[PDB]
């Protein structure tokens, strides 16, 4: 359930690499549209190792389907992240995340 | 008050219908809360009222009210007609088309800011 | 259950002056397009995505204010019931993105040609981005309204228009049967960029506040329209052979003479000799346009009557000098309506019956199947005062009303009074 | 459903450049400068 639908085209070719970090200024919301986290907001280009599972798994599934300088739109399902419990505090049970992620640069 | 007879109810009742300035024009009646369709759709008894996904509410056109000036339904937010001419034609509704590259349509769907029906078409 | 806050960006929306609709006296084409070029887009100055939209919107119903609104705020192009947007990749309306299937699609980047296919006979609404069509359009909106080209843009947003080939340069081929857009620019106004249903207006003394705009109607298009007493009878062919009198001394005094054809360029008038002179389709009209104006004047309710046929008959012809007689030798003599003073109630008048005469003419001529453009195209069927009356520019008003202001005082010349 | 309402004016507007440049080119407009506000929802109604 890693639905990636293009917002702007990157190189094409460049693609990360696992053993590799990445830097991604993303931003995410719910499917009602309330944005529960942006990163711009903190200034901070977030970074992050692929393969090492960090992040939620309809996250790197995503990250690495991208070209570098990419724009895309994820969707990553409930079974795939936070799936019965989710996180305390911010996403409730059974919900289904929307990001819009960048690329910045390191493959 | 809800009895054994009637349920829980609010009425709308015209203070000045005699004389001395008695105002009257179509006022428009929302409710406070909406009801929330579901994220993906589904594409008495204990068991069929614990399960049912339909709900109904009602309303009564009293005696001396004519059908013909009464309508009736459903309303989003995003809805803002004040006039006092309105009848169902003046209602905004965009439909909604897409295809494939070939032309053949895979979709129509209407947006409308208000669904409702007419009391007259009863009546 | 609790108020959210967030920090959002503003939105304005701009328009030119382009108010096209249809109705049933339609003096408009209802196909038109217009193109437009992005070149400068930063996608993220702020913390949200920059907003960016291009389409259609109504004229009475869309009122896009600076903050706050309907939906999470920066409300703009599609945001309601009352405007279609498109941005790249979405058919805003309504409210709610709509994912369309496009060929390369992206978002309005720089360097990209996007179009706007409008359709006013079938309800339609369809584009292209860069020569490439997209796969979807809007159907069966309301029709109560005019409709203008609406761009609402976030900050960062550099953009220019393409509107016609005297103010553009269309970088694309519009398919056939759509107008270029800087066609239906009405006479009273020039092309201009402004925003929508503002009240700040930043003034040399500091910011001016301004009350709402008063819009064109819906209907401020479509123009507008019995017996005949037997004093007025033969007096109609009075008026008529003093109006080709009239005609021919206008004739002559810029260089019409009497010629057996009829050539502007050689500047000869079949009619320049006398109005029996006049050939019988001339002279059928000289006698049908005296009904008309008649047929009116009575219908507005002004009260005529017949009295003084004696002064009437005392004043003679104008003068007519050796320079007045034109190269055939034959100067026409007309009524002298010198004694004659129009009254301000006749003033009044004058204008009431050139404003019909020439709504009803082009309503004739809306039945002619024409409708309005900027530039003159007779094949397709374009005359630029194919207007009602009053949206007519005041040189053609002016010159239909001296036309008028001949008959009048030589029928109060010939003792006829006019009540108002 | 009332007819208006009392809302409040911003402290400050979107600076628009509009300009028609070239007889081709047409009509141009840009601005540059962000201007953000807050924002509350009130979600049972989704007028912010």
């Amino acid at each position: 359930g890693v639905e990636i639908e293009t917002i702007s085209p990157g190189d094409g070719r460049t693609f990360p690499k696992k053993g590799q970090t990445c830097v991604v200024h993303y931003t995410g919301m719910l499917q009602n549209g309330k944005k529960f986290d942006s990163s711009r907001d903190r200034n901070k280009p977030f970074k992050f190792r692929i393969g090492k599972q960090e992040v939620i798994k309809g996250f790197e599934e995503g990250a690495a389907q991208m070209s570098l300088g990419q724009r895309a739109k994820l969707t990553c399902t409930p079974d795939v992240a936070y799936g019965a419990t989710g996180h305390p505090g911010v996403i409730p049970p059974n919900a289904t995340l929307i990001f819009d992620v960048e690329l910045l640069n390191l493959e | 008050d809800g009895t054994v007879d009637t349920p829980p109810c609010l009425r709308l009742a015209h203070r000045t219908w005699g004389s001395q300035n008695s105002l009257v024009e179509m006022l428009f009646l929302r409710l406070s809360l909406p009801v929330q369709f579901h994220q993906h759709f589904r594409c008495d008894d204990p068991e069929i009222i614990l399960n049912t996904t339909t709900y109904y509410y009602s309303v009564r056109v009293f005696a001396g009210q004519e059908p013909s000036c009464v309508w009736v339904g459903w309303v989003t937010p995003d809805y803002h007609q004040h006039d006092m001419n309105f009848d169902l034609s003046k209602v905004r509704a965009v439909t909604v088309t897409m295809g494939d590259e070939q032309g053949n349509v895979h979709s129509s769907l209407k947006c409308s800011n208000c669904y409702m029906v007419w009391g007259g078409d009863f009546v | 259950l609790l108020l959210q806050t967030n920090l959002i960006n503003y939105v304005t929306s701009i328009r030119p002056n382009i108010f096209v609709g249809r109705a049933e006296g339609s003096t408009q084409y209802g196909k038109w397009y217009f193109e437009v070029m992005v070149d400068e887009v930063v996608p993220f100055l702020t913390a949200q995505a920059t907003h960016l939209r291009v389409g259609w919107a109504l004229t009475e119903g869309y009122s896009p204010y600076p903050g706050g609104g309907e939906g999470w705020g920066g409300n703009g192009v599609g945001d309601d019931l009352y405007s279609y947007g498109f941005d790249g990749l979405h058919l805003w309306t309504g409210h709610v993105a709509r994912p369309v299937t496009s060929p390369g699609q992206h978002l309005l980047a720089p360097e990209d040609v996007v179009s706007c296919c409008l359709d006013l006979s079938v309800p339609s609404i369809s584009f292209r981005i860069n020569g490439c069509p997209v796969q979807g359009v809007f159907e069966a909106f309301n029709l109560d309204g005019l409709f203008f080209p609406v761009v609402s843009f976030s900050a960062g947003v550099k953009v220019r228009f393409l509107l016609g080939g005297r103010h553009g340069e269309f970088k694309f081929l519009p398919p056939p049967g759509y107008a270029p857009c800087h066609e239906a620019v009405l006479p009273r106004e020039r092309l201009r960029l402004e925003p929508i249903k503002e009240y700040r207006r930043e003034g040399p003394r500091g910011p001016h506040l301004v009350g709402p705009s008063r819009c064109l109607s819906h209907t401020d298009f479509v123009p507008c329209p019995i017996v005949l007493p037997p004093h007025l009878e033969r007096i109609r062919e009075k008026l008529a052979e003093n109006i080709h009198e009239l005609w021919a001394l206008t004739r002559i005094e810029q260089g019409w003479t009497y010629g057996p054809v009829r050539d502007d360029n050689k500047r000869l008038h079949p009619c320049l000799v006398n109005f029996h002179s006049l050939p019988e389709p001339e002279r059928n009209y000289n006698l049908q346009m005296s009904g008309e104006t008649l047929k009116t004047l009575l219908a507005l309710g002004c009260h005529v009557g017949m009295a003084d046929e004696k002064a009437e008959d005392n004043l003679k012809k104008t003068k007519l000098p050796k320079t007045y007689m034109m190269s055939n030798g034959y100067k026409p003599a007309p009524l002298d309506l010198s004694h004659v003073r129009l009254t301000p109630a006749q003033t009044t008048l004058v204008d009431r019956l050139a404003e019909n005469g020439h709504n009803v003419w082009a309503r004739d001529r809306v039945a002619q199947g024409w409708s309005y453009s900027a530039v003159q195209d007779i094949p397709a069927r374009r005359n630029p005062r194919l207007v009602p009356y009053r949206l007519l520019d005041e040189a053609t008003k002016r010159s239909n009303r001296d036309s008028l202001c001949q008959a009048v005082r030589t029928l109060l010349g010939y003792g006829y009074n006019i009540e108002p | 459903l009332m007819p208006v309402s009392w809302s409040r004016m911003p402290n400050h507007f979107l600076q628009v450049e509009t300009r028609r440049a070239g007889e081709r080119l047409g009509w141009a407009v840009q601005c540059q400068d962000p201007l953000t506000m807050m924002a509350l929802h009130i979600p049972e109604e989704n007028r912010c």
